[PDB]
């Protein structure tokens, strides 16, 4: 929860209105990696299976 | 003819320090004047600032143009006329031999002998002695002998420890047998973390504000013990544990944890949690790599 | 029990649904944040579990 908070401040301070594109993969990369593992991590709880 | 590790045998010294610090008062007072009792001593004392690795220092910039001659000889002697009566007024009272010494520090003069060098008292001689062969057999790498000298002082009753540097590097190059320089370490810092001057400069410290050399030295020589892996979840979980917010420098310890650790989902929140700490890290008085350096060695782990 | 304590409210059914997040905020005693738990003495953490 705390490093998603930080994904999202980071996201944030795009403009990236200048700014150069890539990092819109890279930043989705992140993304989707925390919603998995918070993702897997209720699953598991709900539920280990 | 080496530092003795105990408090200085008193009276003359102290008084001598009255004397001193009292005239001094008396001589820069009337000297503000013209640009228009341990206490005396404290205040006195007091009002005044109290490619590699280099903690560099505050170098020659912002600083203020000048001054020209302030003191001619009729000058001085019109500041120091009047302080050394008022002076007469106490050497009045102090010892012949404490006289003597304002009369030649006020001069000028340096005295010949140490506090040392005139100190008298058998025990406290003894103490000096004994001291003394420890700092020589440490630096004589005689570290069986200099462990006997430290186990023998530290009985002694009169002995707080400033001399654990001596055991961290002593126990360091003996690893011969006790609980060793990590053990003192750590417990130096669980004992000496809670409520529970002369003699201090920074070496040994507080824990107010910055305790700095053992406790530093004790973490990287910790991540060093590490070195000795590749234990970390450890030391960064009792880096984890204490709040002494104004570091940074365990921001640097804790990505680098992660880097460790990161050496197949799993480690990619490693990689991730030491890109978050080197920013929250870039929170405070900067440890700095290129840092795109970190990052590239973080890219051959995106491989 | 105690048959000297009686109690006069008595429970007729049961209704099942799903808590919505705006209920829990409202109800809610604490926000958890932390996930340390203890500190060096033992004591809980402030905004932890
Ligand atoms: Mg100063």
């Amino acid at each position: 929860s705390l490093l998603i908070r930080d994904l999202n401040d980071d996201l944030s301070k795009l403009q990236k209105d200048k700014v150069s594109l890539e990092d819109r993969r890279v930043i989705f990369s992140r993304l989707m990696n925390a919603f998995v593992t918070i993702q897997n991590d209720v699953n598991a709880f709900i539920d280990s299976t | 003819m080496f530092e003795v590790p105990i408090t200085l045998t008193n009276r003359k010294f102290a008084q001598r320090r009255k004397l001193k610090y009292q005239y001094i008062n008396y001589i820069s007072r009337r000297f503000d004047r013209i640009s228009k009792q341990q206490k005396k001593r404290r205040r006195e004392r007091h009002w005044r600032s109290v490619s590699f690795e280099i903690w560099r220092t505050v170098s020659s910039q912002n600083k203020q143009p000048i001054n020209k001659q302030k003191m001619t000889y009729h000058n001085f002697k019109k500041i120091e006329k009047i302080p050394l009566r008022k002076m007469e007024i106490p050497l009045l009272h102090c010892t012949k031999e404490n006289k003597l010494y304002f009369q030649s520090i006020s001069r000028g003069l340096e005295p010949l002998k140490t506090s040392t060098s005139e100190v008298r008292n058998y025990r406290t001689r003894h103490i000096v002695t004994l001291t003394d062969l420890l700092h020589l057999n440490v630096s004589r790498h005689n570290w069986s002998l200099a462990y006997k000298i430290f186990a023998t002082l530290i009985r002694i009753p009169g002995v707080q420890i400033k001399s654990l540097w001596g055991i961290g590097v002593e126990i360091l190059d003996n690893l011969s047998n006790s609980s060793s320089g990590l053990d003192f370490l750590q417990w130096m810092c669980q004992i000496y973390s809670s409520k529970s001057r002369s003699i201090v400069p920074p070496f040994q410290t507080g824990s107010r504000t910055h305790t700095a050399k053992f406790a530093i030295t004790y973490l990287w020589s910790s991540l060093i013990n590490c070195q000795k892996s590749m234990l970390i979840d450890k030391i960064s979980e009792w880096v984890l544990t204490p709040p002494f917010m104004e570091d940074a420098e365990v921001w640097f310890i804790y990505a680098s944890c992660h880097l460790l650790k990161a050496d197949i989902n799993q480690v990619i929140k490693h990689i991730h949690y030491v890109r978050t700490f080197l920013k929250i890290c870039l929170d405070k008085g900067g440890f700095a790599v290129p840092s795109r350096l970190i990052e590239n060695q973080l890219k051959s782990f995106e491989s | 029990m105690d048959i000297s304590k009686p109690v006069g409210s008595e429970i007729t059914s049961v209704d099942f649904g799903i808590l919505t997040a705006k209920e829990i905020r409202n109800l809610s005693a604490k926000q958890i944040t932390n996930p340390t738990v203890l500190d060096n003495l033992g004591h809980p953490v402030s905004g932890g579990l």
